[PDB]
C-alpha cells in the first residue's frame, strides 16, 4: 500500500448456524483483499488415537470435496493460485487457520468463499487422497527432525508439565502419519468443523453488503452442530518445586533456570488494560535491573535474563535464565536463586520506573492525537493478531487514551506489588541443561529449596545501581610516517603505495565507491602462523573484534560505530587476517583511527570474554560426544590424516587470561598489511590520513602460512552413527590445476552442466534422495579443482548413490552438447555485465589480482572472459571435475 | 564450506557458524544458544 | 508482552 489507509469500518455478523464473520473495509489500495478463516481446533484437541490429525486435516481439506472431486487446491491451481502465496493453512495447539490471497483480489471473493466453504463444510477426506498426501506430510515430519525441534519438546515437557501440550505436538508421530486411516480424520472433521466453531475475516477493498451476501450464500446452509465443551487449555497449577533436565545428546545447551507459573489474566478486580500495562512496566524495569545484576554472578554463571511467556490461554511462565560453565550447574542455580531472593528483598529502582512510565506516556500521548493510518499489509498484521485472540480491534488513537488513563492510576508501589505477586507464585520449576557427558545428577526438590532457605536467611547487598555510560573517543595521533614509494597502474585507476612501516596501500579510485571508503586490510597472520597458538589466536581475534579498543567496551564500540555509520570487522582465518570496513569519506580519520587502535590498543571486554568462554566450553563438551563431533573427526582423518589444531580441554579453557590472549593478538597485528582501499577522492585527501594512522603501526616481517591441503588418494569410511533416520553421503575429489581467470570460468561452466546432468541421471524417486549438491571450483589459493558431491537420502539405497554419480561423471564429457554451452555462455555474458560497476565484485577481483599477479590487471579485460567458453574447453574441463585417483567417500548411516 | 549467521534478538546480537547442510536453528541449538546472513524475530 | 510500543 503506497497511500496509507485510515482506521477502517468494521462490520460483524453471525449467521443463524453460529458462523461469525468480520468485514473490514479499507479505502485502499484498490482491489487488494485478504481472507482468513479460523476453526477453533488444534492439536491439543486430539484424542490419543488422533496424533497429528488436526494438521493432517488442514492438508486434507484441500483435496476432494463435494463440488471438486479432483481437489479444492486443484481447482484453485486451474484459476491461477499458487500454494503458499495464494492459499495456505497453519495449525497450532489451539486453532487451524486458512488464509487466502486471491490473484485478482476482490474480484475473486466469491470463488474464494466457495473454496473455503468446500474446505470446511464439504471435504471428502478420501483414503485415496490421504495415501497420496502422506508423502507430503511425511516429508514435513522429516524436516521437523533434528536437535532444535527435540530441544523445543524438552522445553515444552518441562515448562508445560501437567498439561495437554507435551503429548500433543502439532506434527504428530511417524506412526500416526503412516497408519492413521481416513476414517479417523473424517470423525475428527465431523466432530470439530462446524459453523459455531468457525470465524471469518475479510480485509480490504470490499463492499460490506455484497461480501456478507456472499457469506450467506456459501455458509448459511452448514448444519448448526455444537462441538464439545473444553476447559483443558491450562497446566494444572499447584504449589510445587518441580526439577527437570532439558536434555539432548546433540545440544550444546548449558543453562540453569528457575520459573514461576501463574494465571496471568487475573487482573484482581482492576482494569485489564491497566494490568497488561503494569506487566509491560514491570518487565521493562526487571530487564533493566537484571542486566546490572551481572556483576554479582560467580564465574560459573553468566547472562542472567528474565523472560515471560504464555503457556496456556491464561497461564504465563516467568523465568530467570543464566548460562552455565559446564560442570558448574550447582553454583549457577544457587547464584540464580540468590538474585531472585534479592528481588524479593528490595523494591525496584524508582528512577527506572519513573523513566519507563514517562517514556510510555510520551508514546501514548502521541498515539492519542494521531489519526491511525497503515499500509495494507500492516492492517492485515494488526487485525489478524487481535482476531486470532477472538477480540475486537481497538485503534491506536483509543489505545493511547486508554494508556494515559491507566498510567494515571499507576504508581511505583503498584509495580512492586505486581512484581512480587509473580515471585510469590507457589508453582515453581528449576531446569538444568548440561552438555555432553558432563557428570550430572538431577537435584532433588529438597536440594533446591535448601538453597532458597539459605538465601532467605542471608544478608544481601542492595540491587546494583546503573553505572555511568562510557563515552569513547579515539586518541589524538600526532606521529606520522611517510609514503616511501608510488607505483601507478593508471589503466586500472590504481596506485600502489609503500609505507615507512612496511605496509602497503593498493588504492583504487573507483567512482562506484560513491561517498564511501571501502577498506580491506590483509596480512599473513592467520591463526596457523607458527608463532601463535591456534585456538588462543582465534579466541583473541574474536574478543578484540567484539570489545574494540582497550579503553572502550563491546557496547560503547557498537554505539560509536552506529553514530558514525561505520563498520570494521576482524576475520582471522587459518592462513590470513582480514580487517574489513566501510565509512563515509568524511569519517576516514575515524575509520583509520579505529583500525589503528585495534592494532596497538586491543581490548578484552570481561563480560564478552566470560560469555565466549561459556560458548567454547559447552561446545567442547557437546562436540566430545556428539554425532557432529564424531563426523568432523572422521572426515578430518579421511581427508587430512590429523587435525591442524583443536579446541582446548575445558580445564585449560578456564585458565585463559586477557594478557595471554592479547599476546596472541599482538602476534597477528605485527604482520605487515596491504590496505585495499576503494575511495573516489584525490590522493591529497587520502595520503595524509594514510601517513598519520596507517604508516605508524609497528610491524615485523612475517612468513606465509602453508595452506591446509587434503591428501591425495582413495579412502572411504562408513559410520552408522546418525540419530535421525537418514543417510549422509559425502564425496571429495581434487585435481591440481593452475589458476587462471579462464580456467576458473570453465570449471564454473562445466560445474553447472555437471550438476544438471548428475541430477537428471539420479532423478529416480526410488533412490530416496532428499537433497543433492554438486559443488566444484578452481580454488585459487590451493590451485586445485575441488569437487564435492553431497547426498542426503533414505538409508536403504545410500550405498548406490555415489556409484550412480560416479558413472554420471564418466559419461559427462561426451554428453555435453553445443546447445548446453551456448546457453551457459549467454547466461555468463548476462551475469558478467550485471557485475560491471558492482563494488563487491570489483573489490574481490582487485584482491584476487594481487594474490596471483601482485598487480591489479584482473580489473581489466573482463569482457574477454566469455570468449574462453567453448564447447571444446567446457568438455575438456568437465573431464577434470572428478578425479578417480583422488576420491574420499564418507557415508553416515543411522545407528544400528 | 563454512558460513556465519547472525540473529538480532531483544537479548543482543548472536553469531553462529553453520555448514551448508544444516538448518539455522539446529546450528544455534548445537552451539548452545537459546532462541525461540542476518535474520530477525 | 508490550502494550505500548516504545522502540
Ligand atoms: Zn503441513
Amino acid at each position: 500500500e503506497e497511500i496509507k489507509s485510515p482506521l477502517p469500518v468494521f462490520k460483524e455478523g453471525t449467521l443463524a448456524n453460529g458462523f461469525r464473520y468480520t468485514l473490514v473495509q479499507l479505502e485502499g489500495p484498490k482491489t487488494r483483499v485478504d481472507i482468513r478463516l479460523i476453526v477453533d481446533v488444534g492439536s491439543i484437541d486430539e484424542k490419543d488415537n488422533e496424533s497429528g490429525v488436526a494438521h493432517m486435516v488442514a492438508h486434507m481439506v484441500f483435496r476432494a470435496s463435494d463440488a471438486f472431486p479432483q481437489g479444492v487446491s486443484t481447482e484453485l491451481h486451474k484459476q491461477g493460485w499458487g500454494r503458499g502465496q495464494s492459499y495456505n493453512a497453519v495449525t497450532n495447539y489451539e486453532r487451524t487457520m486458512y488464509m487466502m490471497s486471491p490473484p485478482k483480489g476482490n474480484l475473486d471473493l466469491g470463488a474464494t468463499l466457495q473454496a473455503l466453504s468446500q474446505m470446511t463444510g464439504h471435504a471428502k477426506l478420501l483414503q485415496s487422497d490421504l495415501d497420496d498426501e502422506r508423502k507430503i506430510i511425511l516429508e514435513e515430519w522429516r524436516g521437523k527432525l533434528g536437535v532444535a525441534e527435540r530441544m523445543n519438546q524438552q522445553r515444552v515437557q518441562a515448562i508445560r508439565h501437567d498439561s495437554r501440550y507435551p503429548s500433543r505436538p502439532v506434527i504428530g508421530t511417524e506412526e500416526s502419519i503412516n497408519d492413521t486411516p481416513a476414517s479417523v480424520l473424517q470423525d475428527f472433521y465431523q466432530r470439530w468443523y462446524h459453523p459455531s466453531n468457525m470465524r471469518l475475516m475479510i480485509i480490504g477493498d470490499i463492499t460490506p453488503a455484497d461480501a456478507e451476501r456472499e457469506i450467506q450464500r456459501y455458509f448459511a446452509a452448514l448444519p448448526n452442530v455444537a462441538v464439545p465443551t473444553r476447559d483443558y487449555y491450562e497446566p494444572l497449577l499447584k504449589p510445587q518445586l518441580k526439577v527437570a533436565r532439558l536434555q539432548d545428546s546433540q545440544s550444546g545447551s548449558s543453562q540453569v533456570s528457575f520459573v514461576y507459573r501463574f494465571n496471568d489474566k487475573d487482573a484482581f478486580g482492576q482494569s485489564e488494560y491497566r494490568h497488561r500495562l503494569l506487566t509491560q512496566i514491570t518487565m521493562s524495569a526487571v530487564t533493566r535491573q537484571v542486566r546490572r545484576q551481572k556483576a554479582e554472578l560467580p564465574q560459573d554463571a553468566s547472562s542472567l535474563v528474565v523472560r515471560k511467556s504464555d503457556i496456556g490461554k491464561t497461564t504465563a511462565a516467568l523465568g530467570f535464565f543464566a548460562n552455565v560453565m559446564p560442570g558448574g550447574h550447582d553454583a549457577a542455580i544457587s547464584a540464580v536463586l540468590k538474585e531472585i531472593e534479592r528481588f524479593k528483598r528490595y523494591p525496584l529502582n524508582e528512577q527506572d520506573i519513573t523513566e519507563i512510565t514517562s517514556d510510555i506516556r510520551e508514546v501514548a500521548q502521541r498515539m492519542s492525537v494521531t489519526p491511525e493510518t497503515r499500509e495494507f499489509a500492516d492492517w492485515v498484521q494488526q487485525l489478524t493478531i487481535v482476531w486470532q485472540q477472538d477480540r475486537p480491534y481497538v485503534g491506536s488513537q483509543q489505545r493511547g487514551k486508554d494508556a494515559l488513563e491507566a498510567l494515571d492510576t499507576i504508581k511505583g508501589e503498584d509495580v512492586n506489588r505486581h512484581w512480587q505477586r509473580w515471585l510469590a507464585s507457589p508453582d515453581t520449576l528449576a531446569q538444568f541443561s548440561v552438555p555432553g557427558a558432563t557428570p550430572f545428577t538431577l537435584p532433588k526438590p529438597d536440594a533446591i529449596s535448601k538453597l532458597q532457605k539459605q538465601w532467605a536467611l542471608a544478608t544481601l547487598a542492595p540491587l546494583r545501581l546503573e553505572e555511568k555510560k562510557i563515552i569513547p573517543e579515539l586518541p589524538s595521533v600526532t606521529q606520522s610516517g611517510k609514503r616511501t614509494a608510488v607505483k601507478t597502474f593508471a589503466a586500472q585507476k590504481v596506485e600502489q603505495w609503500q609505507l615507512s612501516n612496511g605496509d602497503r596501500v593498493v588504492w583504487l579510485r573507483a567512482p562506484e565507491a560513491g561517498k564511501k571508503v571501502y577498506l580491506t586490510a590483509t596480512s599473513q597472520a592467520g591463526f596457523m602462523a607458527t608463532a601463535m597458538n591456534p585456538w588462543q589466536a582465534q579466541l583473541a581475534s574474536q574478543l578484540v573484534n567484539q570489545s574494540g579498543p582497550a579503553t572502550w567496551s563491546g557496547e560503547s564500540l557498537s554505539n560509536w560505530k552506529k553514530e558514525k555509520t561505520l563498520s570494521l570487522s576482524i576475520d582471522q582465518e587459518a592462513d590470513q587476517l582480514t580487517l574489513s570496513g566501510t565509512a563515509p569519506t568524511e569519517q576516514l580519520a575515524s575509520l583509520f583511527g579505529l583500525y589503528r587502535e585495534l592494532n596497538v590498543a586491543p581490548g578484552i571486554d570481561p563480560d564478552v570474554m566470560k560469555e565466549s568462554m561459556m560458548s567454547l566450553a559447552r561446545q567442547k563438551a557437546n562436540d566430545d560426544q556428539s554425532v557432529g563431533g564424531k563426523r568432523a573427526s572422521e572426515m578430518t582423518k579421511l581427508r587430512f590424516g590429523e587435525p591442524a589444531w583443536q579446541q582446548p580441554e575445558i580445564a585449560e579453557l578456564k585458565k585463559i587470561s586477557a594478557p595471554a590472549l592479547l599476546s596472541q593478538w599482538h602476534k597477528a597485528a605485527s604482520a605487515p598489511v596491504t590496505y585495499y582501499l576503494i575511495a573516489d577522492m584525490p590522493a591529497t585527501q587520502l595520503l595524509p590520513q594514510v601517513e598519520r594512522y596507517l604508516a605508524t603501526i609497528p610491524r615485523q616481517p612475517a612468513s606465509e602460512v602453508k595452506q591446509h591441503l587434503a591428501l591425495s588418494g582413495k579412502r572411504e569410511a562408513t559410520s552408522a552413527i546418525n540419530v535421525e533416520p537418514r543417510a549422509d553421503i559425502l564425496t571429495w575429489s581434487f585435481t591440481p590445476h593452475a589458476w587462471t581467470p579462464q580456467a576458473a570460468v570453465q570449471v564454473s561452466i562445466a560445474r553447472n552442466i555437471a550438476s544438471k546432468y548428475l541430477k537428471t541421471s539420479l532423478r529416480d524417486d526410488a533412490l530416496g534422495i532428499y537433497r543433492m549438491r554438486v559443488d566444484s571450483e578452481l580454488e585459487d589459493k590451493k590451485q586445485r579443482i575441488e569437487t564435492e558431491v553431497s547426498f542426503t537420502s533414505a538409508p536403504e539405497r545410500a550405498q548406490e548413490l555415489w556409484t550412480l554419480a560416479e558413472q554420471a561423471f564418466s559419461e559427462l564429457p561426451t554428453k555435453i552438447t553445443q546447445q548446453d554451452v551456448d546457453e551457459q555462455k549467454a547466461q555468463f555474458i548476462r551475469a558478467e555485465k550485471g557485475r560491471q560497476g558492482d563494488l563487491t565484485t570489483i573489490q574481490r577481483r582487485l584482491i584476487l589480482s594481487y594474490r596471483h599477479y601482485n598487480d591489479p590487471r584482473y580489473l581489466s579485460n573482463a569482457s574477454k572472459l566469455a570468449d574462453s567458453i567453448t564447447l571444446e574447453s567446457v568438455r575438456a574441463m568437465s573431464a577434470k571435475l572428478y578425479n578417480p585417483d583422488n576420491r574420499v567417500l564418507y557415508i553416515t548411516l543411522p545407528q544400528e | 564450506a563454512t558460513y556465519k549467521v547472525k540473529f538480532i534478538t531483544p537479548e543482543g546480537e548472536l553469531e553462529v557458524e553453520c555448514d551448508d547442510d544444516v538448518y539455522v536453528l539446529d546450528a544455534a541449538e548445537e552451539a548452545g544458544i537459546d532462541l525461540p546472513v542476518t535474520i530477525e524475530t
